[PDB]
C-alpha cells in the first residue's frame, strides 16, 4: 500500500494572497483534500498511508507519521500555521528520514544480496511551496543542499538521502496576486525553475508551476495519475546509437503485485568479497546500461523470469518507434562482474508484441551462457560432467547474491538436488554483524520517532525581560480559566455576575463550547441517548 | 543644492563617524537628485557604496528597521545585513510602523519568523498582514511589483528626510 507523504511549506511567505483571498497555505490545504478526494475516486486506494511534514523544527516537524489515523492528519492539516523559515533541505531531509527508518529493520533495502525490485514500499513526497528564496536565520541560500549533520544508522550505504521507491514531486505555488487573462493555460503545465525542480527530478520526480486554480487541479490530476507502485531505475546509453534525450533517463519500472512477487535481482555495483569490511555505497537508483544493438530474447519454458512494465519515456518511445517486438535491447549495470568493468547482461529491454509498451525482463546474471546451458540441460538429459564443466565456469562468474535465487529457480523448475543447492558463502561477516547491529539501532529510533510525533512537543514561550532572567507571561492558547476553582481568573468586568453565579452553582440553587466538529455530532449524540420503543 | 559636493560632505561626516549627520547629508543628495523623493534617486549618486554607508549609519544609530529597509536598495538585495539587523532588540526607529515600507516577500518572512519565535504575536500578525497584500505578491507580473518597491521607496525616503531634516 502506497505511502502519500506532504511536505506543505509553512514558511511565513505562504500567507501571501492571491487573486482567490485566500493565502498560499490556504490554497496548500485545499490541494491537499482535493488531492485526496481525487484519490479515493481510485478504488484501488482502499489502503493508503497520509503523512505530513512541515518546515518548522525536527522536533515539530513530523505531523502525522506512521500509526496515525485519518482523523489526526486531517485535524492536524488544518490547523497549519505559516510562520517559520524556508527551511527546505532540512524538512526534506526529515521527509526522507520519516520514509526510511523502518528500512534497516524490515530489511527492503537487501544490502549487499541484490537490488530487488520487488522489495519496495512505494511512497512518494508531495511537496507543496512557493517560489520564494530558501532561508536558514542566516541569510537567502538560492540553491539547495540538503544537510548532512546527524545521519541514520546506516544512511552511508546508499549515499544519496532518497531511495529506490521514493519520488519527490513538487506543487509549487505561483498564484499571483490580480488574475491574468490566458488562453493558453489549458496547455502542458511547465516545470518549476527553483530550487526544488533538479532534486525533484534526480528523485525521477517532476515540479509543477502552477499559476492558476485551474492549473492547480491539472497538476492535482497527473500527481493522482502519477501515484503508483514501482521502483526508479537509471537507463542509460552504454554503446553508440543503433545528444539525445533518450540517452539517459530516471523513468519508472513498474512492480504489479498479485504482494508482489519475483526471483531476480537487479545486480549491484561491485563485486562482493568477504576480505572487504565495509559494504560499499550504492547508488539509490541502479545505473543500467543497455545495449543500442538488436539482440533476440531468450526464454525457456518453466522458467522463473519477472517483467517489469517500463513507465511512459523518451526511452520507451525512442524504442517504439524502432518497431521490432521481435528482438530485445540487452541491458547491464557496469562494475559487476568480478573482472570486467562493463558486466555481463542480466536482462533486456524488449517491446511488447502489441506495440504497446516496453518491458524489462530481469535474468539470471548471464542469461545467453545460462539459458542455453541449462536449457540444453533440461532438453538432453541427469547431469553430465562435460556439462557440469561448463556449470562451474558459470558459477565462477556469477555474482554470489545470485546463488539463493538460482538454488530456489532450479528447484521449482524441477532440479532440486542440483550443485547450486550445495551451500551458500555469501557476505563478510563484519558485514552480516554491522547490517544487524544496524537493524537492533533502526529498531531504537524507530520507537524513538513513533512514540515522539505527537503528544510529545508542547512549546511555551516567554518575552524575556532584557538586563538593560526574568520574563514576562503571555496569552497562553490552553490557557483553560478554571474561573470557578481559581479567583483569579475572574476579571473585574464581571466580578459580580460571575460571583453571583459561583454562588448558584455552590448553593443548592465553559460548557457549550464543543470544538465545532463534535457539536453536530448525529451517531455519538443518539448513541448515548437511550433508544425509544418502535412502531406498530 | 549640489549633489556631488553634498555627497562628499556625507562621506567626511561619515569618515568622521558622524553617522546622523551622515544620513543628513545623503538625505540631502538624494533629494536634490529626485524631486524630494518624487522621482527615482539615479543610481550614479545612490550607488552601492552610497546606500551601504547609509547602511551602515543607520546600523550604528541602532535604528534597525531602517536598516533593513535600506538593505533592499541595493542592486542586489543584502538579507545577511538584514537578518542581522533585525535581530537586534535595542532600536530606536518605530520597529513595526516601518513594516509597510517592505516590498520584499523574505524579509517579512524573516520578521513574521523573528516575531513568532519571540513571543511577539501583535508584531507577528502586522507582518503576516504585510505578507497578505496582493501588491506584494511575488509572482505579480514584475510591473506591479516593480511600482510597489518604487512608492515604497518613495514613502520612506521621505519619511527619513522628515526625520533627519
Amino acid at each position: 500500500m502506497p505511502i502519500l507523504l506532504f511536505l506543505i511549506d509553512t514558511s511565513a511567505s505562504m500567507n501571501q494572497r492571491s487573486h482567490l483571498g485566500t493565502t498560499y497555505l490556504d490554497t496548500a490545504k485545499g490541494a491537499v483534500e482535493t488531492f485526496m478526494k481525487l484519490r479515493a475516486r481510485d478504488p484501488a486506494s482502499r489502503g493508503d498511508r497520509y503523512m505530513l511534514v512541515t518546515f518548522e523544527e525536527p522536533p515539530y516537524a513530523i505531523k502525522a507519521g506512521w500509526k496515525e489515523n485519518h482523523a489526526t492528519f486531517m485535524n492536524e492539516l488544518k490547523n497549519l500555521q505559516a510562520e517559520g523559515l524556508t527551511t527546505l533541505g532540512q524538512s526534506l531531509r526529515t521527509a526522507f528520514d520519516l520514509l526510511n527508518l523502518n528500512r534497516l529493520v524490515t530489511g527492503i533495502d537487501n544490502y549487499g544480496q541484490g537490488r530487488n525490485p520487488f522489495f519496495l514500499e512505494p511512497a512518494i513526497i508531495i511537496t507543496i511551496t512557493d517560489g520564494s528564496k530558501l532561508t536558514t536565520t542566516s541569510g537567502v541560500q538560492d540553491e539547495l543542499h540538503l544537510p548532512l549533520n546527524s545521519p541514520l544508522p546506516g544512511s552511508e550505504l546508499t549515499k544519496e538521502p532518497f531511495r529506490w521507491d521514493q519520488r519527490l514531486f513538487a506543487l509549487v505555488l505561483r498564484l499571483p496576486g490580480t488574475m491574468s487573462v490566458e488562453s493558453e493555460q489549458l496547455t502542458g503545465v511547465p516545470l518549476d525553475d527553483s530550487a526544488i525542480t533538479p532534486m525533484c527530478e534526480v528523485t525521477g520526480g517532476r515540479s509543477y508551476s502552477v499559476c492558476s486554480p485551474r492549473m492547480l487541479n491539472q497538476c492535482l490530476e497527473s500527481l493522482v495519475q502519477k501515484v503508483q507502485s514501482g521502483v526508479v531505475i537509471n537507463f542509460e546509453k552504454a554503446g553508440p546509437d543503433p545528444s539525445q534525450p533518450w540517452h539517459s533517463c530516471h523513468k519508472l519500472i513498474y512492480v504489479r503485485p498479485n504482494v508482489p512477487i519475483g526471483h531476480w535481482p537487479v545486480p549491484e555495483s561491485f563485486w562482493p568479497d568477504q576480505n572487504s569490511p565495509t559494504l560499499p555505497p550504492r547508488t539509490s537508483h541502479p545505473v543500467v546500461k543497455f545495449s543500442c544493438t538488436d539482440c533476440e530474447p531468450m526464454v525457456i519454458d518453466k522458467l522463473p523470469f519477472d517483467k517489469y512494465e517500463l513507465e511512459p519515456s523518451p526511452l520507451t518511445q525512442f524504442i517504439l518507434e524502432r518497431k521490432s517486438p521481435q528482438t530485445c535491447w540487452q541491458v547491464y549495470v557496469s562494475n559487476s562482474a568480478k573482472y570486467s568493468e562493463l558486466g555481463h547482461p542480466f536482462g533486456y529491454l524488449k517491446a511488447s508484441t502489441a506495440l504497446n509498451c516496453v518491458n524489462l525482463f530481469v535474468m539470471p546474471y548471464n542469461y545467453p551462457v545460462l539459458l542455453p546451458l541449462l536449457d540444453d540441460l533440461f532438453k538432453v538429459h541427469k547431469p553430465t560432467l562435460k556439462w557440469r564443466q561448463s556449470f562451474e565456469s558459470y558459477l565462477k562468474t556469477m555474482p554470489p547474491y545470485y546463488l539463493g535465487p538460482l538454488k530456489k529457480a532450479v528447484r521449482m523448475m524441477g532440479a532440486p538436488n542440483l550443485i547450486a543447492d550445495s551451500m551458500e558463502y555469501g557476505l563478510s561477516y563484519s558485514v552480516i554483524s554491522y547490517l544487524k547491529k544496524l537493524s537492533q539501532q533502526a529498531k531504537i529510533e524507530s520507537d524513538r520517532v513513533i512514540g515522539s510525533v505527537g503528544k510529545k512537543v508542547v512549546q511555551e514561550t516567554g518575552i524575556k525581560v532584557r538586563s538593560r532572567g526574568f520574563q514576562v507571561a503571555l496569552l497562553n492558547k490552553d490557557l483553560k480559566p478554571q474561573t470557578f476553582r481559581n479567583a483569579y481568573d475572574i476579571p473585574r468586568r464581571n466580578l459580580l455576575d460571575h460571583l453571583t453565579r459561583m454562588r448558584s452553582n455552590l448553593l443548592k440553587s465553559q460548557v457549550h463550547s464543543v470544538p465545532i466538529a463534535q457539536m453536530g455530532n448525529y451517531q455519538e449524540y443518539l448513541k448515548q441517548v437511550p433508544s425509544p420503543l418502535r412502531e406498530l | 543644492n549640489n549633489h556631488s559636493w553634498l555627497i562628499i560632505q556625507a562621506d567626511i561626516y561619515f569618515a568622521t563617524n558622524q553617522y546622523s549627520a551622515a544620513l543628513h547629508y545623503y538625505l540631502q543628495a538624494g533629494a536634490v537628485c529626485s524631486d524630494f523623493f518624487n522621482k527615482a534617486v539615479p543610481p550614479d549618486v545612490y550607488t552601492d557604496q552610497v546606500i551601504k554607508r547609509m547602511i551602515k549609519c543607520c546600523s550604528l544609530l541602532n535604528c534597525h528597521t531602517q536598516v533593513a529597509i535600506l538593505c533592499q536598495f541595493l542592486r542586489e538585495i543584502d538579507y545577511k545585513t538584514a537578518f542581522k539587523s533585525l535581530q537586534e532588540q535595542n532600536s530606536h526607529d518605530a520597529m513595526d510602523s516601518y513594516y509597510d515600507y517592505i516590498w520584499d516577500v523574505t524579509i517579512l518572512e524573516y520578521l513574521t519568523y523573528l516575531h513568532h519565535k519571540r513571543g511577539e504575536t501583535d508584531k507577528r500578525q502586522i507582518a503576516i498582514k504585510a505578507i497578505g497584500q496582493t501588491e506584494l505578491n511575488a509572482s505579480n507580473p514584475e510591473e506591479v511589483l516593480q511600482l510597489a518597491a518604487q512608492r515604497r521607496k518613495k514613502k520612506f525616503l521621505q519619511a527619513m528626510a522628515k526625520l533627519y531634516f
